[PDB]
């Protein structure tokens, strides 16, 4: 239900 | 340090709506 | 958090967010005490009867949130973890005793209006204010009841400290002095508790001396959600200072 974090933090 | 001092209420003067509850029962 | 409402913008900026990188989701919540610390719940981190024993790069911290899941575009801060603490003595086999864990940041977080830390109690300010009737504060995004369900946004609610013979008869658990309890009774009318998710979020208390927010607690457990009859439990986090000083001093 999280909108996406910046995948840069992943 | 500046700990425990919120920006947008102890920094500026202002009250949350409910932290006088707290107060209120501090005696 | 049960019977609560929503937060005001930055009412509790060092309210953190401990999430989990896959699948991306809420895990418990915790405070920032300074740039680079940040302290929770030890079972929101370590917790064998769920098989649950997370390592650094499982985990994400979120700082200066509002929205639960939105992501929060030039407020909130995410960060990695250098490294976890647990205590020593965290008693996960029993009673959750000593249920504290401290969680250094990779990088420091810049404060900001939305992120900021929050003070941890001396001796006095503990032996003044943790006192049966007198009220602290729990923030979470945790569930909004026992069986809607989870809340758009940061929750808040003011709670009374409970007497000690009173949190201890509401329960079978062997409570220790590690532990406090807070909640209305039934015949106080008025509700509210933590919930699942809320854990490793803060039960703080605004001193009337220096009028600085301080970090009493810590929610560690309960019976249920908002039950009559049943209180929540919290780390009490000045009797557990010792420690926690110990790994920011030697760390
Ligand atoms: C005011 O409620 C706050 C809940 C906060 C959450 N804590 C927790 O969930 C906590 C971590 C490990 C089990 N735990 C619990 O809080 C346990 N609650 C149950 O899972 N409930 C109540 C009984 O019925 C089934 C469900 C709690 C417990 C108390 C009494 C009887 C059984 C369990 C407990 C306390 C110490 C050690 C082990 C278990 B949290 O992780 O977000």
């Amino acid at each position: 239900d999280f909108e996406e974090i910046p995948e840069e933090y992943l | 340090a500046d700990c425990g001092l919120r920006p947008l209420f102890e920094k500026k003067s202002l009250e949350d709506k409910t932290e006088r509850e707290l107060l209120e029962s501090y005696i | 958090i049960v019977e609560g409402s929503d937060a005001e913008i930055g009412m509790s900026p060092w309210q953190v967010m401990l999430f989990r990188k896959s699948p991306q989701e809420l895990l418990c919540g915790a405070s920032l005490i300074s740039d680079r610390w940040v302290l929770t719940a030890a079972h929101c981190l370590l917790y064998p009867p769920w098989d649950k024993n997370f390592t650094e790069n499982d985990l994400l911290v979120r700082i200066g949130k509002h929205s639960r899941t939105r992501y929060e575009r030039n407020i909130e801060k995410i960060s990695m973890l250098e490294k976890i603490y647990i205590h020593p003595r965290y008693n996960w086999r029993e009673n959750l005793d000593r249920d504290i864990a401290l969680m250094k940041l990779k990088k420091p977080v810049a404060f900001s209006d939305y992120i900021h830390p929050v003070c941890l109690p001396d001796r006095e300010t503990a032996a003044s204010l943790l006192q049966a009737g007198y009220k602290g504060r729990v923030t979470g995004w945790g569930n909004l009841k026992e069986t809607k369900g989870q809340p758009s946004v940061l929750q808040v609610v003011n709670l009374p400290i409970v007497e000690r013979p009173v949190c201890k008869d509401s329960t079978r658990i062997r409570i220790t002095d590690n532990m406090f309890c807070a909640g209305y009774k039934p015949d106080e009318g008025k509700r509210g508790d933590a919930c699942e998710g809320d854990s490793g979020g803060p039960f703080v208390m605004k001193s009337p001396f220096n009028n600085r927010w301080y970090q009493m607690g810590i929610v560690s457990w309960g019976e249920g959600c908002d039950r009559d009859g049943k209180y929540g439990f919290y780390t009490h986090v000045f009797r557990l200072k010792k420690w926690i000083q110990k790994v920011i001093d030697q760390f």
